RNA sequence: AAUAUGAAUUAAUGCGAAGUUGAAAUACAGUUACCGUAGGGGAACCUGCGGUGGGCUUAUAAAUAUCUUAAAUAUUCUUACA
RNA sequence: GGAUUAAAACUAGAGUAGCGAAACGGAUUCGAUACCCGUGUAGUUCUAGUAGUAAACUAUGAAUACAAUUAUUUAUAUAUAUAUAUAUAAAUAAUAAAUGAAAAUGAAAGUAUUCCACCUGAAGAGUACGUUAGCAAUAAUGAAACUCAAAACAAUAGACGG
RNA sequence: GAGCGUUAAUCAUAAUGGUUUAAAGGAUCCGUAGAAUGAAUUAUAUAUUAUAAUUUAGAGUUAAUAAAAUUAAUUAAAGAAUU
């Protein structure tokens, strides 16, 4: 599956996902921060893409469940900015990035 | 059941394997979903008339609409239990569709009984075809029955030629029995008429009543034998 | 809004810092034989010898 | 039948008459026409269309579909 | 009230897991309020006053005498089947009042967790009132504005 | 606190623009233009519209009216002639952008369309009629021109006889009413869909967004739009019949057909010399009488702009149309007589025609100077985020019925090609309705080639020949 | 079964959604009776002749 | 718990170690005298003749400790050094004696880990 | 936004509310009042069916 | 009087190894178990009274069915007829 | 804080048919301080009190706002071509969504809000001690040391079932 | 690494918790405190609070009309059977 990636290396901003008994507190990340995560949630970043991230594990962490949780985090817990942007029909800027354009 | 997803989303889910390369050609409905994007809303919308009577649907009568004095002699002056409730439910309940000629035809049939042992195709031709003038009773590719009555009364209120229901139906009805005595006469004497000219008929409707009812009465002869005897043997115990 | 322009200034404006092609034009400024280099506004300390 | 309702339906539904509910024939048509332009172009871009229906008596209809 | 704002919240998000296209909250000035900033905001489609049967399609002026059948209707909206409004939460709940000063908010919309306030997020809508006047918390920190941080709408 | 003259919304990525003057029929007036006009330049440079919505809230009623031509005969009688300048520049200009918008917009002509009502509708290549259409252009009958760039319309889009503009000119110049079907037939209005759809058709307009990396401007979202529409589109009544029969477009072909310097006296002789079919030379009369109750020198006038409108691009016809209207309500030469004629109909109800004075037959410089700038008075179109020109509108011709000459084409080339086939009517009808991929399936278009080919093409053996 | 597997296997898919049956398992639904013989037969035609009439324009631009 | 009971007391238990060696005092170590030396039988599965020792802290805490390494002169009356750490086989022994201190000498010929039993290294 | 949530009832609103409330009340009372004088007519005619004596 | 210490004296309980006397519980565990309470008995336990299901929802037929043009006509039909 | 609170039990005065702890007998049994049988005392009953405990259970505190359906009753109201039909609530049953370790819950065990009670590994222990209350049995309150890396729930496939 | 190990200690390492069935809903209800929580509009103030006025949607009072014969306490009776 495809996933959602701000600007190709985090999420778009915060996500607190339950999976059956796992809760996932997963928080967007500067450029260079790297991955700070749970060693399963890692691994997935990795072949995902993803490479700044943190966040914590609640409640199970049974390997299994967190892998699959993280799957469907990364895709029902996601909006891209332009999908926001369409469906409120309003402009979204990144700040940081106008800030070093032309 | 869940609304589903990724039914509507082949395309979006497809436009990623191309993308990536995990797929190497695009499949030639493609570009068809493309152009003709699928709906995917898949919301309850509320309804404000029902489309059958025009009565309105949402509408709140409030106690200043209603100055004048009750049957029960007393005014209203502040809003009852009633109106205090949300309504919202009544937004997005089909409604339910109601015709005044449903009434008449309950009517019609009930007191003419034997009207129903006339058969009725439901099979429809073309509704669309159908350039009837209402302004009498017969009509070309339709048959006279209980609605060419319904028909001819509707159209008598509408040109308020009569003013009560019961008086425009009652005189369909009399326009009816005229048609169904003229009807009853011609066959009566076309069968007579070709009687006297040489007509042979195999098996005439009573005949044929009668050799069904033969057929049923000689199994029910059989069986009853059978049973008078079993009844006997049991008994004898 | 939808068609509300933004542009690197205001960013600048929201972040609460110098535009970042005034950082630039202060950090060409800064070689002791680049244009610009001055440095008078701290000889205000009274010093006795 | 009115209690065979399945309510994700509701959108589509002209009324109730007589213990059943009545599709809007208006959406069905605008429905109708985009489904029938989705198979004209599939069928223009030399793709595989299936027509899959296994209730008693729809063999003839599909098989002249097809 | 915080506990009808909270009442209307949670209503908001019950319409929305079964994709209602229209629904009613309380008539009171809070609810209008907070029901403008979501349609001035792009989350709601409508925002007409009504009674409890629904909308009124022309004006009907309100008074004591029908103040308790009022209700305000709003329309809700979804694209490429999701809810454009999926959450809407309290932040001072009624047993725990957040009041904030300008600089403060300000912290709040850079990343910084205040009083377990998590920060706000990409295309989050975060209401203050301050004065009994709602407003986006940019718009409050603009304003130089202190005031109470009410609810987050994502 | 009052009620806004035109409201905004918005409709998912859809923008919805509605009239709101219902109790002047949503007359347009130079708050509604001038507000129309700034907010369709934000929406230009907004990347969450895909296409806009201008309808009206008064349907099935009107759409409408026309512009607000009652106020500016005060004006010219209070000489407020700055005012009255004002409200041509902001119409025209408003007119101008629609015209060269470069996103798609779709306009619900669901009621009375007359006058600026048609400049709303004419410039969009997506202008949907219903049952409720009347569209009109009663413009000869105030003492006033065709404006809304409707002389650089009307001759570009009409389907049948319009050859030289024959039916442009009727229309402009007898102010006759058209209704529903018939609009659409003409060209006037690109699709016909029940108004009992119009609100299905808004949310799936608003539904629809340009896929992958396509932006709204691209042709290729204009076809999707096209084809969304088509959707909603139902069968014509099956009684319904052609307006305008083959004799009284014989009629019409004939007696507007002027040259590059015609007069309305020429087309005045035509109808009192016309012959043929009873019924044909019964319509010229009519026409006759028809025009012969209009003013004499506005008559002239939409002739002269029909004359040179109908060759130039787009921005010169509707700057021309701002110098017209300037310099008649500031009647320099006692010429024309729009601010008493207009009064007499609108400012007071009068069912009677004004009694016109200016009866005379203007010379060709005469009708140059009232079409022609001033240089004491400057006057030009507001910017539009487009600042475009053009001499034939980008998308009108895909998006609507084909017009006689685009047939006539067909049967040339076909008639001149290698193959040494015969252009039969089957093969025409085949041609229109099931090859050009923007046309398939159109509504009444089997009828309209039937029509052309019963009146301009002569059938010998088993082929057709362009008479 | 069927449009389960459709949906795993990225195919867009046309169903008659009756008022039992449920919409957003097909990417084209048509509402209408499915139980009568004629009203799919009729639906089904229509689909059938629309796919013709592709099927003969893309042989027609092959031909010239 | 409401808000107004976290505010009478109400919260999560808190996790920190505890003491398994109270008798020690919060001390390293504690020196002792050998009540009795003795041999004891490890719970199942194991099977051994585990070498402990009976010990009087100079704090008057009797406890037992065990004795590591392969071989001792522990005697009664014995001069020893306990130290925290229990015998996981042996219950109620939760103390070792210190190799190499005191009178306990260290373990007599060891070669690997010397200073986990009072070893010094071989010239 | 700009019309006012609530319009407080104009003093004549007030006394014409006052006087169909009264009145309501006393239509009530009157009615009520009648049904039992009605009864108590009903139950004079069959008293003499009654024994006291 | 309190606090601390030792203390004659005395109560309760944990673990460790195997044995002895029964077979109380888990299946309908061979008397359904368990809860409160009372009495009795080497020991588990037994008995009385009420309560609970964490046991019986483990729930699954006294059977009987009808008439209109059977075809030179429906069944065929490929955008035709109208 | 207060009131009420099954059964058993207790304090007085009546009652005592039947049932029936205990006790004494008869059987059964390798044994039978049991199951079965007999005689059957307290108790079971009433009056006036004490006591405040139960698997006192829906093992699910109370209140408010809100969310998709069907079926079946009940109630109120409305209508008539007079017996049905149409409405609005309540209850129950089966469900969608949602929730959950799952079993399942289903208008809550859902979405939210407010208040109260309660829990923090097992065993030791609801025990010890003290205190309070009671005629008494007891009830309430309620630990620590030592020892251990266990202990528990739902569900899965088996094996077994007098 | 001139330290290394070990013992004794401190901080961190999950409440971004739970209580049908796993530790955990009080037998039940009434009601006091609550430094607990809680409607609407408008105007002030020193402002999510206060005050004043006003309002009726929560919560109540009294009638009218219809409906129902249960639940407590007490008194007076009946019935089949048993010994
Ligand atoms: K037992
Ligand atoms: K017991
Ligand atoms: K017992
Ligand atoms: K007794
Ligand atoms: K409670
Ligand atoms: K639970
Ligand atoms: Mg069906
Ligand atoms: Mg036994
Ligand atoms: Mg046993
Ligand atoms: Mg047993
Ligand atoms: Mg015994
Ligand atoms: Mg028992
Ligand atoms: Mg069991
Ligand atoms: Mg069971
Ligand atoms: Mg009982
Ligand atoms: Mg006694
Ligand atoms: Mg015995
Ligand atoms: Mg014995
Ligand atoms: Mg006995
Ligand atoms: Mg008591
Ligand atoms: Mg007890
Ligand atoms: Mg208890
Ligand atoms: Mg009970
Ligand atoms: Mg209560
Ligand atoms: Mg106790
Ligand atoms: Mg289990
Ligand atoms: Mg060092
Ligand atoms: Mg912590
Ligand atoms: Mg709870
Ligand atoms: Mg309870
Ligand atoms: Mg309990
Ligand atoms: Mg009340």
């Amino acid at each position: 599956k495809e996933i959602p990636r701000y600007e190709n290396r985090t999420i778009y901003g915060d996500i607190d996902f339950r999976y059956h008994g796992v809760k996932l507190h997963l928080r967007s990340a500067k450029p260079g921060f790297g991955l700070r995560v749970n060693h399963v949630i890692f691994e997935i970043c990795e072949c995902a893409g993803i490479k700044d991230l943190s966040g914590k594990v609640y409640k199970s962490r049974n390997d299994m469940n967190i892998a699959k949780g993280t799957i469907e985090a990364f895709t029902k817990a996601q909006k891209t900015l332009d999908e926001v942007a369409l469906g409120r029909g309003k402009k979204l800027v990144d700040v940081r990035k106008v800030y070093y354009s032309s | 059941m869940k609304i589903q997803t990724n039914a509507v989303n082949v395309l979006q889910r497809t436009s990623a394997y191309l993308k990536s390369g995990l797929l190497k050609e695009t499949p030639a409905w493609y570009n068809v979903v493309a152009s003709i994007p699928p709906s995917t809303k898949f919301t309850r919308e509320p309804r404000f008339k029902n489309p059958s009577n025009g009565h309105i649907i949402g509408k709140l009568v409030d106690v200043t609409e209603q100055p004048h004095a009750n049957n029960k002699g007393l005014y209203k002056t502040r809003p009852n239990s009633s109106d205090k409730r949300v309504g919202v439910k009544r937004l997005y309940r089909p409604p339910k569709l109601t015709y005044v000629e449903d009434r008449l035809r309950s009517l019609f049939y009930k007191q003419h009984p034997w009207e129903l042992s006339r058969p009725k195709i439901l099979v429809e031709n073309e509704i669309g075809d159908e350039n009837y003038d209402w302004s009498h009773m017969l009509q070309i590719g339709r048959p006279l029955d209980g609605e060419s009555v319904i028909q001819r009364t509707m159209y008598l209120i509408k040109t308020k030629q009569y003013g009560d229901m019961v008086e425009a139906y009652d005189h369909a009805r009399y326009e009816f029995y005229a048609l169904r005595m003229q009807e009853e006469t011609e066959q009566q004497v076309a069968l007579e008429e070709a009687e006297m000219f040489g007509s042979l008929f195999g098996v005439s409707a009573i005949e044929h009543g009668i050799q069904k009812e033969q057929e049923v009465l000689d199994v029910w002869e059989k069986k009853v034998v059978e049973e008078t005897e079993l009844m006997a043997a049991r008994t004898s115990n | 809004a939808e068609s509300e322009p933004f542009g690197p200034v205001d960013a600048a404006h929201v972040l609460e810092l110098e535009p970042a092609v005034e950082t630039l034009r202060n950090l060409s400024t800064v070689g002791e034989h680049s244009s610009g280099h001055q440095q008078s506004t701290n000889k205000n300390t009274k010093v006795i010898y | 039948s009115t209690s065979l309702w399945r309510s994700s339906t509701q959108s589509y539904i002209y009324g109730e008459y007589k213990g059943i509910h009545i599709i809007d024939l208006n959406q069905t048509l605008s429905y109708l026409k985009r489904a029938a332009k989705v198979v004209e172009g599939v069928s223009e871009s030399g793709g595989i269309i299936l027509f899959l229906g296994t209730r008693q008596g729809q063999k003839r209809g599909l098989e002249e579909a097809a | 009230s915080l506990v009808k704002l909270a009442n209307t919240c949670a209503h908001l998000q019950n319409c929305s897991k079964v994709r209602v296209a229209l629904t009613s909250i309380p008539y009171t000035k809070l609810q209008l309020q907070f029901a403008y900033n979501l349609y001035q905001q792009g989350f709601l489609s409508s925002l007409q006053k009504g009674s409890t049967m629904g909308p009124d399609k022309d004006f009907v002026e309100v008074t004591p005498d029908n103040i308790s059948t009022r209700r305000l209707w709003v329309g809700l909206k979804y694209r490429d089947n999701k809810p454009v409004l999926s959450s809407c939460k309290l932040i001072s709940k009624p047993n725990s009042r957040i009041h904030l000063p300008m600089e403060d908010m300000k912290k709040l919309c850079s990343g910084v967790t205040i009083r377990n306030i998590k920060p706000l997020q990409p295309g989050e809508l975060i209401l203050v009132r301050a004065h009994n006047n709602i407003m986006d918390i940019n718009e409050a920190i603009s304003k130089k504005l202190d005031g109470e941080v009410l609810c987050r709408v994502k | 606190t009052d009620a806004p003259p035109v409201l905004f919304t918005v409709q998912d990525t859809a923008r919805v623009i509605t009239l709101n003057r219902p109790k002047k029929l949503n007359a347009l007036n130079a708050e509604m233009s001038e507000s129309m006009f700034k907010t369709l330049n934000e929406y230009a440079k907004s990347d969450t519209t895909n296409l806009v919505i201008l309808k009206s809230s008064n349907r099935p009623r009107s759409f409408c009216a026309g512009g607000d031509v009652a106020t500016v005969a005060i004006f010219n009688f209070n000489k407020e002639f700055a005012k009255s300048i004002k409200f041509f520049t902001d119409e025209y200009s408003l007119n101008f952008q629609i015209a060269t918008y470069l996103k798609p917009i779709v306009t619900f002509m669901d009621g009375i369309t007359m006058g600026g009502g048609v400049g709303l509708s004419i410039h969009t290549p997506f202008r949907i009629a219903t049952e409720n259409t009347k569209w009109a252009m009663p413009e000869m009958d105030i003492g006033f021109f065709p404006d809304v760039g409707s002389t650089f319309a009307l001759p570009r889009i009409v389907t049948l006889a319009n050859s030289n503009s024959q039916m442009a000119l009727y229309l402009c110049l007898t102010g006759e009413v058209v209704t529903g079907a018939d609009a659409y037939m003409l060209g006037l209005a690109s699709h016909y869909v029940s108004s009992e759809n119009l609100d299905a058709l808004q949310k799936r307009l608003g539904e629809i967004s340009p896929p992958f990396n396509n932006d709204p401007q691209s042709a290729y979202f204009f076809g999707m739009v096209n084809e969304s529409i088509d959707e909603f589109v139902s069968p014509l009544p099956k009684d319904y019949v052609f307006k305008y029969s083959n004799e009284k477009l014989n009629v019409i072909e004939a007696c507007f057909n002027l040259s590059k310097n015609g007069t309305i006296e020429d087309i005045m002789n035509n109808l009192r010399q016309y012959e043929g079919s009873a019924e044909g030379k019964a319509f010229a009369q009519e026409i006759k009488t028809k025009l012969l109750t209009k003013s004499p020198s506005s008559l002239q006038i939409a002739l002269r702009l029909v004359q040179e409108n109908s060759r130039d691009h787009i921005e010169s016809a509707i700057k021309r149309d701002l110098y017209t209207a300037a310099n008649m309500c500031m009647n320099q030469d006692s010429l024309v007589e729009f601010s008493e004629a207009t009064k007499h109909k609108l400012i007071d109800k009068q069912r009677v025609p004004y009694p016109w004075t200016k009866k005379e037959q203007l010379f060709v410089s005469q009708l140059t100077s009232i079409t022609s700038p001033k240089p004491s008075l400057p006057m030009s179109l507001l910017r539009n985020t487009s600042n475009v020109t053009w001499t034939q509108y980008p998308y009108h011709s895909k998006y609507q019925l084909p017009t006689e000459q685009e047939i006539a084409a067909y049967i040339e080339k076909r008639t001149n090609d290698d193959t040494g086939a015969k252009v039969t009517e089957r093969e025409v009808l085949n041609h229109f309705a099931n090859v050009i991929p923007s046309r398939r399936g159109k509504l009444g278009i089997q009828s309209l080639c039937k029509i052309v080919c019963e009146r301009k093409c002569e059938e010998v053996n088993d082929g057709l020949r362009w008479k | 079964n069927a449009l389960l597997e459709a949906i795993k296997s990225r195919v867009p898919t046309i169903a008659i959604i009756d008022t039992d049956s449920e919409p957003s398992l097909v990417t084209y639904p048509i509402p209408g009776n499915d139980d009568s013989l004629r009203s799919v037969n009729f639906l089904l035609g229509v689909l059938a002749r629309a796919g013709q009439r592709g099927l003969q324009n893309r042989l027609a631009r092959n031909n010239e | 718990a409401t808000l107004n009971q976290i505010k009478r007391g109400s919260g999560p238990p808190r996790r920190k170690k505890i003491s398994t060696a109270p008798q020690l005092d919060q001390c390293p170590q504690r020196k002792g005298v050998v009540l009795r030396v003795m041999v004891l039988k490890p719970k199942k599965p194991n099977s051994a003749q585990r070498k402990a020792c009976r010990v009087r802290l100079t704090n008057g805490n009797v406890v037992s400790a065990y004795i590591p390494g392969e071989g001792h002169d522990a005697q009664e009356h014995s001069i020893v050094y306990v130290r925290g750490g229990r015998c996981q086989d042996l219950p109620g022994v939760k103390y070792h004696v210190i190799r190499g201190a005191g009178d306990l000498s260290g373990v007599v010929n060891r070669i690997s880990s010397r200073s986990k039993y009072g070893a010094k290294k071989p010239s | 936004m700009s019309q006012p949530l609530l319009r407080n009832r104009s003093p004549e609103e007030s006394e014409l509310l006052k006087l169909k409330r009264n009145y309501n009340r006393s239509l009530l009372n009157f009615q009520a009042h009648k049904k039992k004088l009605n009864e108590l007519l009903n139950l004079y005619h069959v008293a003499n069916e009654f024994i006291v004596t």
